[PDB]
């Protein structure tokens, strides 16, 4: 009844079918029934002709583990005619042209990057902030855990970067920004912190209600349990089945301010967007990771909205969704 | 009622009448009469009966307690399996020529156990037995066989 | 010095893997490993919830080619991913599609 | 009308019914929290969906259960002068668009020289392109193969027969109607899933329709003659007849003797051969009538998602260039054989035939979903929903070769689409009399 009152109807009735689907999807044991997933979720195919602005076409980047990347841009204003498959590479035009790259959410376990949900929020991100957008389709645990997701996108990441028709007239170099949502988050972080130390040079990261976690239970998980669509024993089931099997929450990947993962002090981390939805039920984790950095002596800017809950950038019929784009403008177009 | 078996060197062992009840084939010949005089046995050996009729003993000492658990069993079985080779052997022969299910199942268990992860190299040398296929018939039977090699 | 009967009585509580092992050691094992009861028993080890009959499959199966080449085509393959799944009713269509097929493949004018 | 924002994002949800919903969404939610593992597990193996986009008519059968253009590019990285290629082959086209003669053989005779240095699939598409466009100036065992090297044909096939199986569950006397007898791969797993099913193995009738014999010999008999003894070797009634007909068009209702509809369920299958008929006026709508007053159970109908049947030849070209040779990049994984090396054969020759034989000769001609339903819907034909049977059943089948990579079943709309990742190829769908 609660959920009923915090948000409108459409995005009530699409979490609690995601909610309902994902239930009866589970499995105690472990084991995740692909099939069915794959039969109810709802995708999406590229098309090069202009839409309001937006073509699109998948690039096969990487054939060994058929590492896919969906890549959309503005439409062209000086060919009337629909781009042509040799005129979809052209390089772009301007100066500063930015090249955001996305990872979807889902667990490690729902969803693509052909999924719907995210095809329309790559759309808006590309019509709003007006740059390229790159999909990354990383491979999906429990059939595939840790750590295939980071090195998908570590992949993806050097292909971008090794471009020639996606570059920048002033430097002749790619202003990349990394960007992510609920487990893109974590993605993103772990994919910026190895580039961190490799040679790419990162601009910025756009976490969206990353996904962090430990062993010890906070005070929003106990009160919070069953109440936005959101509960603790999921929580579980999908740390358990990405971490290897004899492994706790405290691991590096799961909790990156641990005894044992490395301190970001010292290293090179750029800037950063952490959204903190204030009604999830891991805000007391996302917000605790946003101290880390700033006691770990990097910029952040913290946003927290105090009547959000999940899923609220996926309709634009609230006042969140337009406050967290402009942000995001103003932040990949500074 | 207490029964009189007969080995066939000559030793006599004295059995609880329900324990005999547990070998269906000396029911059988209970209810068919002669054998109140006596149960002799050809082929059976006085150390290998011996040893069956424990393992009978206490199986039925156990269930009738429990009618009145699994675990000390367990135990039991576990702890009546340090043997050798060949006393396994004349054991598997002896369950067979009284038919005594559970401990014929427990046996074939074991040995099946033992060869549990082998190759054809490891078992011929578990039980030095002769390979008598030809190298045609041998490439054949491992050719049909080489999704099991993978 | 081991007869037949108790070598099926031994073999009949032994996996897929180490039968399919064992078949190569020797003759009195190699004929021993053919006989298509421990290998309906292998293949109907996880096969709950039918919905007909173990003696009409049986004499389906018998009639199209057996059981060792029912598990050793498609079952295996099938399988070689996720080894501990249980095989529903699916996987019966899908292999015995697949070895009616091959019998007609092979099937003569 | 149908909401904006759910439409966009994926789903078919009335702006009447969305508190409907709601409130079976809520009752649902608690009955499944009431329950415990056994409940999920039933609905997880046990029962079936259909059309999950519509929420309403899925959760009300959730809830009864528990408690009784687009064109689509994939760019491979596998090019590095396949631009001059590209460029070459788009110049050929319109020089032979433009009526200049000596400019497009001088094109065709770059296009060879810059064609001997590629590698990969490009040089195949290329090659078999460029004799394409000669030929078109100068104008101006193949499938077994195939079908033993590719799922389309097997994954087409395995689908239709779950429809036709889903739509005869409990009836008695079954007849089949096949426009495309070809070798007869199709219905040995029909008779087998009719064989093991619960009530008994009803009564089998097929009647096949194939091409008149190039060698003037006898195929459908020696079909028939394998299908009765498999049958007698399976233990069920069958009935064969074969019939050979040039096109589908001489085909009516009373040269098949059918039986009265009140006593027997009929199916029509269709697997790469309904858009063969588009080039006669009036075929299609022809057989599509007749069709009608046969008045079947279920139409099964698989084609190839794509438009070919475009008026402008510029169009054709590029369609279907692009579509071909994303098709001939799918094969260069496999290793090197007998059957692949046909199989590019067939494709080649398939290729030329597109774009050097016009007019009615043209058979190649295909459509999209849209425009086959669009088709349909003229003539009193309503879709049918297929389930997720027949999704895990493509899946396994896609899973058994190859560790189940590349290619990929999509859902979309009631139909199946095999496609290589994210480019739609097979399109299997079936419809019913409105
Ligand atoms: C089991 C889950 C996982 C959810 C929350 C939920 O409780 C309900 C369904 C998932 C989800 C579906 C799509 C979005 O990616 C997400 C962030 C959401 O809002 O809802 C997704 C979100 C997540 O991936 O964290």
């Amino acid at each position: 009844i609660e959920s009923r009152t915090v948000v409108p109807l459409n995005t009530w009735v699409l979490i609690s079918n995601f909610k309902v689907a994902y239930n009866i999807l589970r499995r105690p044991d472990g084991t995740f029934n692909r099939h069915l997933a794959e039969y109810l979720d709802r995708k999406v195919t590229a098309n090069a002709n202009p839409v309001d602005g937006v073509f699109s076409f998948d690039v096969l980047i990487d054939r060994r583990i058929n590492l896919l990347s969906r890549v959309y841009r503005p439409a062209y204003a000086d060919q009337e005619q629909p781009p042509s498959i040799l005129d979809l590479e052209k390089p772009v035009d301007g100066d500063i042209v930015p090249v955001i790259l996305f990872f979807h959410g889902g667990s490690f376990a729902h969803s693509s990057a052909n999924s719907a949900i995210y095809d329309t929020l790559c759309r808006r991100l590309v019509g709003l902030c007006k740059c390229v957008v790159v999909s990354v389709n990383y491979r999906r645990a429990p059939e595939n855990p840790y750590p295939c997701a980071y090195d998908d996108g570590w992949i993806a990441l050097n292909w971008v970067n090794s471009r020639s028709w996606l570059k920048s007239k002033k430097d002749s170099k790619v202003h990349i920004f990394l960007a992510g949502d609920s487990s893109g988050g974590n993605i993103a972080h772990n994919v910026a912190l190895r580039a961190g130390e490799s040679g790419i040079d990162v601009l910025g990261n756009i976490l969206l209600n990353p996904m962090f976690g430990g062993n010890e239970r906070t005070e929003s998980e106990k009160s919070l349990d069953g109440k936005y669509f959101v509960t603790v024993r999921d929580r579980d089931w999908y740390w358990k089945a990405f971490l290897p099997e004899g492994e706790d929450r405290e691991h590096p990947a799961c909790n990156p301010f641990s005894p044992r993962g490395k301190s970001l002090e010292g290293v090179s981390f750029p800037k950063s967007l952490v959204v903190v939805a204030g009604l999830d039920l891991i805000r007391d984790w996302q917000l605790a990771y946003a101290e880390g950095l700033k006691k770990a002596g990097q910029e952040v800017k913290l946003m927290h909205l105090e009547k959000a809950t999940v899923g609220f950038y996926l309709l634009p019929n609230n006042n969140h969704f337009h406050n967290v784009m402009d942000e995001i403008s103003a932040f990949v177009n500074a | 009622k207490k029964i009189v078996l007969k080995s066939s060197d000559g030793e006599s062992f004295e059995v609880e009448e329900a324990v005999a009840l547990e070998s269906q084939t000396i029911a059988h010949m209970v209810e068919d009469d002669c054998v109140d005089n006596g149960v002799p046995l050809p082929n059976v050996t006085s150390k290998i009966l011996a040893k069956v009729i424990e393992y009978c003993k206490r199986h039925v000492e156990a269930a009738a307690s429990k009618a009145e658990s699994d675990d000390d069993l367990k135990a039991w079985d576990a702890d009546f399996m340090k043997i050798d080779q060949a006393t396994l052997f004349e054991l598997i022969l002896a369950a067979n020529y009284l038919n005594i299910k559970n401990l014929l199942d427990l046996t074939c268990q074991t040995v099946a156990d033992m060869i549990k992860g082998k190759t054809p190299e490891e078992i011929r040398t578990t039980f030095n037995i002769k390979n008598d296929f030809t190298p045609e018939e041998e490439e054949e039977v491992r050719r049909e066989n080489q999704w099991a090699f993978e | 010095n081991l007869d037949e009967n108790l070598v099926y009585e031994v073999l009949k509580h032994v996996d897929a893997k180490t039968l399919a092992m064992s078949s190569c050691v020797s003759k009195i094992w190699h004929k021993t490993a053919q006989d298509e009861r421990l290998w309906e028993l292998i293949c109907t080890r996880h096969w709950t919830n039918i919905g007909c009959g173990q003696n009409q499959l049986r004499s389906v199966v018998l009639a199209l080619g057996g059981f060792r080449r029912l598990h050793s085509l498609y079952l295996w393959p099938l399988s070689k991913p996720n080894p501990r799944a249980r095989f529903g009713k699916d996987e019966l269509k899908l292999t015995l599609s697949l070895l009616s097929i091959r019998y007609y493949k092979k099937m003569s004018f | 009308m149908d909401d904006e924002l759910l439409a966009v994002l994926g789903y078919k949800v009335r702006s009447s019914e969305m508190a409907e919903v709601a409130l079976k969404l809520e009752q649902l939610e608690t009955m499944m929290s009431n329950v415990q593992e056994d409940g999920l597990s039933h609905l997880a193996t046990d029962t079936v969906h259909y059309n999950p986009s519509e929420l309403y008519s899925w959760l009300d059968n959730m809830l009864s259960e528990l408690n009784p253009s687009t064109r689509s590019v994939i760019l491979v990285d596998s090019q590095e002068n396949g631009v001059r290629l590209v460029h070459a082959l788009m110049a050929c086209a319109e020089a032979i668009q433009q009526n200049n003669l000596t400019l497009a053989e001088a094109l065709v005779k770059q296009i060879g020289c810059l064609a001997v240095s590629q590698a990969g699939a490009m040089r195949k598409v290329a090659t078999y392109f460029a004799e394409a466009l000669a030929r078109r100036i100068y104008r101006l065992t193949l499938q077994m193969h195939f079908y033993e090297t590719c799922p389309y044909l097997k994954f087409a096939h395995f689908t239709a027969n779950q429809a036709i199986l889903e739509a005869f569950e409990g009836k008695k006397r079954v007849h089949v109607i096949d426009f495309s007898m070809n070798q007869g791969l199709q219905w040995p797993a029909l008779m087998q899933a009719l064989a093991l099913r619960e009530g008994g193995p009803p009564t089998f009738r097929l009647t096949g329709i194939g091409p008149p014999a190039p060698d003037n010999s006898d195929h459908l008999h020696e079909v028939g003659c394998k299908l009765a003894q498999l049958a007698e070797a399976i233990h069920v009634e069958f009935e064969y007849r074969g019939f050979v007909a040039n096109s589908l068009a001489d085909l009516d209702a009373s040269m098949l003797e059918l039986r009265p509809s009140d006593t027997e369920a009929v199916a029509v299958n269709s697997v790469f051969e309904l858009h063969k008929l588009l080039g006669r006026p009036g075929g299609i709508e022809k057989v599509l009538g007749v069709v009608k007053q046969i008045k079947p159970v279920i139409f099964t109908v698989v084609e190839q998602e794509s438009n070919h049947n475009g008026p402008v030849f510029l169009d054709r070209f590029t369609e279907s260039l692009h579509y071909y040779s994303t098709l001939f990049d799918s094969l260069e994984g496999v290793p090197n054989s007998q059957d692949k090396v046909m199989s590019e054969v067939y494709l080649g020759k398939q290729i030329c035939n597109l774009v050097a034989c016009e007019g009615p000769d043209r058979v190649e001609r295909h459509e999209t979903l849209s425009q086959w339903g669009n088709r349909f819907g003229s003539s009193g034909l309503a879709p049918a929903h297929l389930g997720s049977n027949a999704f895990k059943q493509a899946s396994m089948l896609l899973s058994v070769f190859n560790s189940g990579q590349g290619y990929r079943v999509e859902e979309s709309n009631g139909c199946l689409m095999l496609g290589w990742h994210t480019r739609p190829l097979i399109t299997t769908s079936a419809w019913k009399l409105s």
